[PDB]
């Protein structure tokens, strides 16, 4: 399920910075925790956005609405 | 209009044909969504 | 291996998509060999019948022995079930949750 636009709790938006912070994980080989804040994610409730988020639309996305089994 | 479901193939059926694909032969046939989109109120 | 004949008549192996959709029954047939004998004697009064092999209908050699006995259902992902050795992308394109 792609990212939320826009942070829950203090209405910052967090959508665009998905991608970056994805790139600084591992063409930097950066920790978690500078790699927060180098996006200017200073409060900890955008951490939470950023940090806890399972991304399922690259599952959903190699299948098809049509013929699941059981 | 129906929709195969493995090839997903384009397909017209009518009120007496078998429910059946063409090319595939499966047993499974989908709808089509309304071409024509309609606005809508909710209340 | 699981399968299943329509009205038609037409047998096609049923996966467990079909089963789900169609509101089928995920299962298999049982094949049994069987042999049949025939034994006569002469009832004398006052002694022992003695039996003697005469006829015996064993069809072992050709396909038609094996009588059909019934069917059984398959537990998922079983020895028989052919979601056994499948592969990620076997599963994705049947469509499984892996």
């Amino acid at each position: 399920m792609i990212v939320p636009v826009r942070c829950f709790s203090c209405g910052k938006v967090v959508g665009d910075k998905w991608e970056s912070y994805l790139n600084l994980l591992q063409e930097d080989e950066l920790d978690e925790g500078t790699a927060l804040s180098r996006l200017g994610l200073k409060r900890y409730c955008c951490r939470r956005m950023i940090l806890t988020h399972v991304d399922l639309i690259e599952k959903f996305l190699r299948y098809n609405p049509l013929e699941k089994r059981d | 209009k129906y929709i195969c479901a493995e090839c997903s193939s384009k397909l017209s059926l009518s009120r007496t044909d078998a429910v059946r694909c063409k090319d595939c032969g499966h047993r499974i046939l989908l709808k089509a969504r309304t071409k024509r989109l309609v606005q809508f109120e909710a209340r | 291996k699981p399968m299943v004949n329509e009205s038609d008549g037409v047998t096609h192996a049923l996966y467990p998509q079909e089963a789900r959709l169609r509101n089928l029954t995920y299962s298999s047939g049982l094949f049994v060999d069987v042999k049949k004998r025939t034994y006569e004697a002469i009832d004398v009064p006052g002694r022992e019948l003695k039996y003697e092999l005469i006829a015996e209908e064993s069809e072992d050699d050709s396909e038609s022995g094996k009588v059909f006995i019934g069917r059984l259902p398959i537990m998922l992902r079983s020895k028989n079930c052919y979601l056994s050795e499948a592969t990620e992308s076997d599963l994705y394109k049947l469509k499984e949750c892996p």
